[PDB]
């Protein structure tokens, strides 16, 4: 169905894009590795930073510790207040 | 009285200004590296003529930051300046 | 054979979509690009209609899953059709209506409500994030 | 004053709070010149804390004389705009260790996160190039279950930079792709970074017709044109 | 004087959508009778000829390019398609958000086709290729699925609601 | 603190996630940054208000400070018969130890939304000219003001200093 | 740990294309991909089923996550026909309803992921780790069928991109699957559809989304 | 002052402009039109003797221009008066021919909304203001910009040339304005002293004095040589000063703002040029702002430079355009 | 804080290479107003049109 | 509500006395979504390693792509200096408005 090729100005543009992408990933990954109170720059920092923000979703290098599973169900005060809101919404009618 | 309470509430709202806790300065890789490279060439080229000391550390010979090993979340730090 | 675009415009020559001409004309002259072909207007009307049919259908799935009454009606559909078929003439009523009253005041008092907390999840599938809180404190 | 109807139904705890706030709650900075200065300067990690000093002395990590050399060697990498090719493992390693010495990490950079960075760049540029490719063309055989050859230009990578604008870092790179990637037809692009001067239209100056041979500044730019 | 809005109101997809809507409504009515049978065993029809008034159809009024009349016709033609799925009651804010979403989708379609028409790149597509890639880059991945949707919603759903009506009518004849 | 919330608003979203107990330093710094972002929306909103040649801050003046600041759009703040301040702040209190307001809304049928008639549309724009001044005084036609009812209408910070030739 | 399901992964690879004794790394990567996909399926299904108000995950609650692929749920319905009515359907809106190696090719298809018992599956995938209730009525059979489909489709597209990389390599200068083939097959299978992107294209903000399950 | 009041614009008419000979008016709407009015009641159809067909259409002596996809925030007429330049919030500036009523060229160099386009004096090349804190110099034959004017802290609101077309003046929302060299690009002057977003700027036909108005209702004048303040002007309400215009021969400033007034200012009172005061009193002078019923601190006190103020009765003035013969034109929309 | 700004200005000129007489004369040039040009809008007796020489402007 | 009138006082503190009704509702529904996303990403970053530096990481993760960038004047000055290297082209001298070439104008196009 056809071959698409690239031109030189687009090559300089995409190479500058990649050149800034590298530093923008590793500068936040260094902050995560320092937030983990360590000194080495492991691969879980980079995989977490690319999973949460860019969602590139690289298959497993350390992607079993990165995969954190919370259910995001609310507290007991919040379901109480939702009961109060539903009670007023049914007592209004 | 509600009058002094209202004027002191409006005095309180007129004094609160927020700053952001995290602001990412819009900059580049390439202009930062080229600034560093040109400053390294022209810093290694000339001399300092100090009063007592010169700025820089090993193989920098310019104004270099003094970020600590801890407190990496601090907003300011010291720099090097030729002290007489 | 998958229809070419010329066949689609040749069929839009005969069958106009739901969204009429002047709505497409207002959105055209609101976005620039004045076009004088009626079949491109009908094609964009059909495209917007199909996209919101998909969004409202996914909202219908999200609103039929998140209610216990709908999944219980789908589970006990023919099981209660048995009770309705055994609901013959008046000799034969005493052995039924042990479960009919509760789901009778559930299924006949339940109308399907297109809700903000349903559409926000049906378009969070599509890329949005419509975060409306439930109270304001 | 005149806001008695509105400032009164705030509760007593809220008003007793909001008659106390002031300026001087923080330790921040807000001078943007100084923020740009601290984002510009290269910083080396030092040690004053004794527990961290014994923690960095035990794991055989060195004094700041090595981290300053590591800053310089991470900066001196031929970054990928100059080489016109995607970087390799040693360039990745040296740049990432220089960045990690900038942020404070005095440890060692792992050897698998470099390959992770490589695959990250792979999928990033593949996403960008694919959503530029499927806009100049409608691939009929693809996107279906039953013309020639096109080159993507910089105007196209500006045109689908905005029709799908979410695909970028939103850093300097997208700013320069929006600001400087489009060129007017007298732009003189196939150049040698200096031939767009005005004096290269007006005649190479010759040499040494003088006892003291001091020349003019319009000849110095012809001298630097050759290099 | 008939306004330009009510021109194609009976021309091929509005009668089919109206047949879908009245089949949904008149098999939502047999269920009320059988639910009444369950209780003893213990309608507001559509109208599309609504015009504005003849005074606002005068050429001294901008009856074609103001926000509120187009917003009301979008509201009507989106509530006409949010009930072909099965909804029968909605919050106002839900239809307001759905009309905003349809407006932004149609504006993005016209903006993408506009950007493909007036680009100064060295490779502009032809008349049909720009339409195909502006259908591709937002919504439908091929042109043909539109004809599938007209097949799916007005050729398949109508016989589905029709034989559900026939089976429920035979069931009501078999009950009493 | 600052004026957004100590805990009374941010903490009721912290509980909406599921997070039970967090320190007040977290809520202080977090609410300070949240209302800094609110002011950052407000400043681009007043910029769009000024360049749209208006005096109120309509809902489409903050909805264009969103696209500029790349914020995901807040859909559902524009409805039929778009008038200036289409009054819709009917938020209903709910009791307890503190206050809870939940924004009641009445459900409606579809067949009273399709069988509902279309509103009035005004005339298309025209202009009309007159003389504001002929030599530096105002000729007092019906189209001119009276210069003494300008006192009783507007305060001198939205009408400025009256002087005449 | 890992490497629990290696022989069964090889058995499911054999049905799609040629086997040629795939290495330890390809089987390990397919195991970690399937172990991630099962956790994402259980998290999304538990989030959907808790808001109904029942911690027991229903059989239709996991078919909810694959409701778009009508051919695949028809395949699931035919797969549930040898064990000797969806809530979102068109009929179920309304309240009331009326009344020589071919044998070796086949036995690999009868070999499944969790066919024997859910003993190694429950502590490998961690069924009890994230589920608040007791879901096991038919969630394990669907969670076996989904992983069989995931491995089949994943090795199918990995085979096709290995063949296309082979023809690209023999055209540039002029047998086993590797981790790079599985990773680019994952990149092919994890691209978001165009209709699930249309409403964020002209506004510039980083698209946060969910991992697409097969 | 001849005031052009536009009636049926439901708060969706942005800043307008009049041409020179005052025959065409251009108003940018919030729904992506440019509306073109013949101010003489003329045909505005440009037949040119062809007379082919189409009297079946409705011409209300007014043409609409639909090329934008965002809201038009500024609009500028060429001194040739045959072309129109419309800047929108979709990130283009478009060019329109005023004698066939179509679009000619799209101009794409911004990534934020465009707020103030303005031609040159000689019509050579136009400058542009936008939200990205930079002004851009263009040319009508080049699709992409020629200079980038960067150096402001907030975004640029207004733009104007020196009357020779050799410097550029940009005012910005960080309470300052700048004078830019048009060739080297770098700023030559920075004028400090305001307390609000500078919204309209204008430089006198002499060229030695710069005047601008902020959103604090205070006009002020500097001289471009010293760069410091000669004096200010304190008669407008604490509100926006939408437009600004100059006397053709001499210095009399006409300010049409947001407080529904059009005010007249003597530039040469407190300077070293007194400009020929009369030799020999009034009753209304110094008693109008000596009423002060609202309070001393809650009222405005005008400078000695303000002489007259024409109120418009509930319509605001978007545009003041001083014609050649001591007749100014104001323009705005009837607000309720 | 304006006398400190004056001192910062004087030290800036001293370090950026302005002689004491040269800095004094540039200060005195900066203080006095722009005088009056009698041909201010270029009156049509002693004023000329701009050149149409196809070059861009240069201050 | 307390935050509707607190937003009234906030809007009045920056001299905004005319606005519509749903504008504090829009500000509250922005602040809810922003704080919910920030606290969810901060719960992720605290399970990784709550506290204030955790919130700082979670609001530095999303400062990088949506809101107004910080101190952009020196990058814009560098970019301006890259554009203001080229001297200005030759202009027409026939005192009018010159168009681009005909293919670079919106006229030779077809529907």
């Amino acid at each position: 169905d056809g071959e698409t090729v690239i031109d030189g100005d687009v090559e300089e543009l995409l190479l500058d894009l990649a050149d800034d992408f590298v530093t923008n990933v590793t500068a936040f990954s260094c902050r995560l590795a320092k937030h983990r109170k360590s000194d080495n720059l492991e691969a879980r920092d980079i995989q977490l930073h690319l999973e949460r923000n860019w969602n590139i979703r690289i298959p497993g290098y350390s992607a079993d510790e990165i995969r954190s599973t919370r259910k995001w169900n609310p507290s007991q005060n919040y379901n109480q207040k939702l009961q109060s809101i539903t009670s007023d919404k049914v007592a209004a009618a | 009285t509600p009058e002094e309470e209202t004027t002191q509430v409006l005095n309180g709202v007129s004094r609160s200004f927020p700053l952001p806790l995290e602001s990412t300065v819009l900059s580049s890789v390439r202009y930062r590296t080229k600034y560093f490279r040109m400053r390294e060439m022209f810093a290694s080229s000339f001399s300092v003529k100090p009063g007592y000391t010169s700025p820089g550390y090993g193989a920098i010979h310019s104004r270099v930051g003094c970020l600590d090993l801890d407190r990496t979340t601090d907003y300011k730090f010291r720099v090097r300046t030729p002290q007489p | 054979k998958d229809k070419t675009l010329e066949e689609i415009l040749e069929m839009m020559d005969s069958t106009p979509p739901i969204i009429p001409d002047a709505v497409i004309d207002y959105y055209l002259t609101k976005n620039g690009f004045n076009v004088a072909d009626v079949r491109v207007k009908r094609l964009l009307a059909l495209a917007t209609q199909k996209f919101v049919s998909d969004i409202a259908k996914d909202a219908y799935e999200y609103s039929r899953i998140r209610s216990s009454v709908a999944v219980s009606n789908a589970n006990n559909s023919q099981a209660r059709a048995r009770q309705l078929l055994q609901g013959q003439q008046q000799p034969g009523v005493q052995q039924i209506s042990q479960q009919q009253h509760q789901q009778n005041e559930k299924t006949t008092a339940s109308k399907v409500v297109l809700t903000v907390n349903d559409l926000s999840s049906a378009v969070a599938e599509y890329g949005l994030n419509i975060g409306r809180p439930d109270f304001y404190r | 004053y005149k806001k008695i109807v509105m400032s009164l139904p705030l509760n007593d705890r809220n008003r007793l709070k909001m008659i106390t706030k002031e300026a001087g709650k923080r330790g921040f900075i807000f001078c943007s010149v100084f923020q740009a200065r601290l984002n510009n300067i290269p910083k080396i990690p030092i040690v004053t804390n004794p527990e961290s000093l014994k923690r960095v002395k035990s794991n055989n990590l060195k004094t700041p004389l090595e981290w300053s050399q590591d800053i310089m060697n991470g900066f001196n990498v031929p970054l990928a705009s100059e080489s016109h090719s995607l970087p390799d493992t040693d360039s990745f390693y040296l740049r990432m260790v220089g960045i990690a010495r900038e942020h404070g990490l005095v440890g060692t950079v792992d050897a698998r996160c470099v390959e992770l960075i490589s695959l990250a760049l792979d999928q990033y540029l593949k996403n960008i190039i694919e959503f530029t490719i499927d806009t100049v063309r409608y691939r009929r055989k693809k996107y279906s279950d039953y013309s020639g050859l096109y080159k993507s230009v910089s105007e196209m990578a500006a045109d689908k930079r905005d029709a799908k604008i979410k695909q970028l870092d939103d850093d300097k790179n997208e700013d320069e792709c929006a600001d400087e990637a489009k060129s007017i037809n007298n732009g003189n692009n196939s150049s040698k970074d200096d031939i767009g001067d005005i004096s290269m239209s007006s005649a190479v100056n010759e040499e040494l017709h003088e006892n003291r041979t001091i020349s003019l500044t319009n000849e110095d730019i012809y001298d630097s044109l050759s290099i | 004087k008939q306004s330009r809005f009510l021109a194609n109101k009976d021309l091929g997809l509005t009668p089919k959508m109206n047949q879908n809507i009245t089949l949904i409504q008149q098999i939502r009515h047999i269920c009320h009778k059988i639910s009444l049978i369950r209780m003893l065993q213990s309608y507001t029809i559509i109208d599309d000829s609504l015009d504005i008034d003849p005074v606002s159809q005068l050429p001294t009024h901008d009856y074609k390019n103001n926000r509120e009349l187009i917003w009301k016709f979008m509201h009507k033609n989106i509530s006409k398609v949010a009930m072909a799925n099965g909804f029968e009651t909605a919050h106002p804010s839900a239809i307001n958000m759905l009309t905003e979403i349809a407006g932004d989708y149609l504006s993005n379609l016209i903006k993408t086709l506009k950007l493909h028409h007036e680009t100064n790149s060295l490779n502009r597509g032809t008349n049909v290729e720009m339409l195909q890639t502006t259908l591709l880059e937002n919504g439908i991945n091929r042109p043909d699925d539109l004809f599938s949707y007209v097949e799916s919603e007005f050729g398949k759903k109508t016989k589905k609601l029709q034989d559900i009506k026939q089976k429920l009518e035979s069931f009501l004849r078999a009950l009493l | 603190y600052t004026i957004w919330s100590p805990q009374d608003t941010v903490k009721d979203v912290a509980e909406s996630l599921g997070l039970e107990n967090i320190n007040d330093d977290v809520l202080k710094a977090l609410a300070m940054d949240v209302e800094y972002r609110i002011l950052e929306i407000i400043e681009q909103a007043v910029k769009f208000k000024r360049h749209s040649k208006r005096d109120v801050l309509t809902t489409d003046d903050v909805s264009k400070a969103l696209r500029v600041l790349n914020v995901e759009p807040l859909y559902g703040y524009y409805d039929g018969s778009e008038v200036n301040k289409a009054v819709s702040f009917s938020k209903v209190n709910t009791s307890g130890g503190q206050s809870v307001y939940y924004l009641d809304e009445e459900e409606v049928d579809f067949d009273r939304l399709i069988n509902e008639p279309l509103p009035q549309v005004p005339r298309l724009p025209t202009f009309t000219t007159h003389w504001l001044a002929v030599e530096g005084v105002q000729p007092a036609i019906i189209q001119n003001p009276n210069l003494n009812d300008i006192r009783v209408s507007q305060p001198p910070f939205i009408r400025g200093a009256i002087v005449t030739a | 740990d890992k490497h629990k399901y290696r022989v069964e992964i090889q058995q499911m690879m054999f049905v799609s294309g040629e086997i040629n004794d795939p290495p330890v790394e390809t089987t390990s990567l397919i195991e970690d991909i399937v172990r991630g996909q099962v956790i994402e399926i259980l998290l999304q299904s538990n989030k959907t089923a808790h808001l109904r108000g029942s911690r027991s995950i229903l059989p239709e609650d996991v078919i909810f996550l694959i409701r778009h692929d009508k051919a695949k749920v028809n395949r699931l319905r035919t797969y549930l026909s040898w064990k000797d009515k969806l809530p979102w359907e068109l009929q179920f809106m309304f309240n009331e309803h009326p009344l020589e190696e071919y044998v070796h090719w086949s036995d690999c298809r009868q070999a499944s992921f969790t066919f024997r018992k859910n003993k190694r599956f429950k502590d490998w995938s961690g069924i009890s780790q994230l589920t608040e209730g007791k879901p096991h009525d038919d969630v394990i059979d669907i969670l076996g069928f989904l992983t069989f489909e995931i491995v089949c489709s994943l090795t199918e597209t990995a085979l096709k991109i290995k063949q296309r990389e082979q023809v690209l390599q023999t055209q540039k200068d002029k047998n086993p699957l590797k981790p790079r083939h599985i990773e680019e097959a994952w990149r092919v299978l994890q691209t978001i559809d165009m209709r699930h992107r249309a409403l964020t294209n002209f506004k510039g903000g980083r698209l946060s989304s969910k991992p697409i399950i097969m | 002052v001849c005031m052009y009041t536009f009636q049926n614009t439901n708060k969706d008419m942005s800043c307008l402009d009049f041409s020179d000979d005052c025959r065409i008016a251009a108003a940018g709407f919030q729904d992506s039109y440019i509306k073109i009015w013949s101010l003489d009641g003329s045909s505005l159809n440009n037949p040119n003797i062809a007379l082919n067909n189409n009297d079946k259409d409705e011409d209300p002596t007014c043409k609409t221009l639909v090329g934008h996809s965002g809201t038009v925030y500024s609009t500028s007429f060429s001194p040739d008066n045959k072309y129109l330049l419309s800047g929108s919030e979709d990130k283009t500036v478009r060019l329109w021919s005023m004698d066939t009523h179509t679009a000619l060229v799209s101009y794409k160099g911004h990534n934020h909304p465009v707020w103030d386009v303005s031609f040159s004096p000689l019509g050579h090349y136009f400058a542009t203001a936008s939200h990205d804190q930079t002004a851009r110099l263009w040319s009508c034959d080049h699709i992409y910009p020629l200079r980038i004017f960067a150096g402001h802290l907030n975004d640029v609101d207004c733009v104007s040339f020196h009357p020779n077309g050799c410097y550029v003046f940009t005012g910005s929302s960080d309470k300052t304005c700048r004078m830019w060299d048009v060739s080297t690009g770098d700023s030559v002057r920075l004028f400090l002293g305001h307390t609000a977003p500078v919204i309209s700027i204008a430089v006198c036909p002499d060229g030695r004095w710069l005047s601008t108005g902020s959103e604090d209702g205070i006009i002020n004048v500097w001289d471009i040589g010293t760069g410091k303040r000669l004096k200010q002007m304190r008669g407008h309400g604490k509100n926006a000063i939408y437009s600004l215009s100059y006397s053709k021969e001499g210095n009399v400033l006409i300010s049409g703002g947001a407080d529904h007034t059009v005010r007249v200012w003597d530039l040469k009172k407190a300077t070293t040029e007194p400009s020929a005061e009369p030799d020999e009193g009034d009753v209304t002078a110094s008693i109008n702002q000596d009423i002060k019923e609202y309070g001393r601190r809650r009222t405005v006190i005008p400078t000695s430079d303000l002489v007259a103020s024409f109120y418009t009765k509930k319509t605001p003035v978007f545009k003041v355009k001083f014609s050649r013969s001591n007749l100014a034109l104001a323009g705005g929309a009837f607000r309720p | 804080s304006a006398s400190d700004l004056n001192r910062i200005v004087l030290e800036y000129l001293n370090k950026k290479g302005y002689h004491r007489t040269e800095a004094m004369l540039r200060a005195e040039s900066g203080r006095t107003l722009t005088p009056q040009n009698k041909q201010s809008p270029a009156n049509t007796k002693t004023g000329k049109f701009p050149e149409q020489s196809s070059i861009p402007p240069n201050p | 509500p307390r935050d509707v009138r607190l937003l009234h006082l906030l809007l009045a503190s920056q001299s905004i006395h005319q606005y519509e009704d749903q504008v504090p509702l829009q500000l509250m529904d922005f602040a809810h979504r922003y704080t919910q996303g920030v606290l969810k990403d901060a719960l992720v970053y605290n399970d990784y390693a709550l506290g204030v530096e955790d919130i700082r990481l979670a609001i530095a993760a999303r400062t990088q792509y949506q809101f107004k960038p910080t101190a952009p004047k020196e990058l814009m000055l560098q970019l301006a200096a890259e554009r203001n290297k080229k001297a200005l082209p030759q202009v027409m001298g026939t005192w009018g408005v010159r168009l681009p070439p005909e293919k670079y104008c919106l006229t030779a196009k077809e529907w």
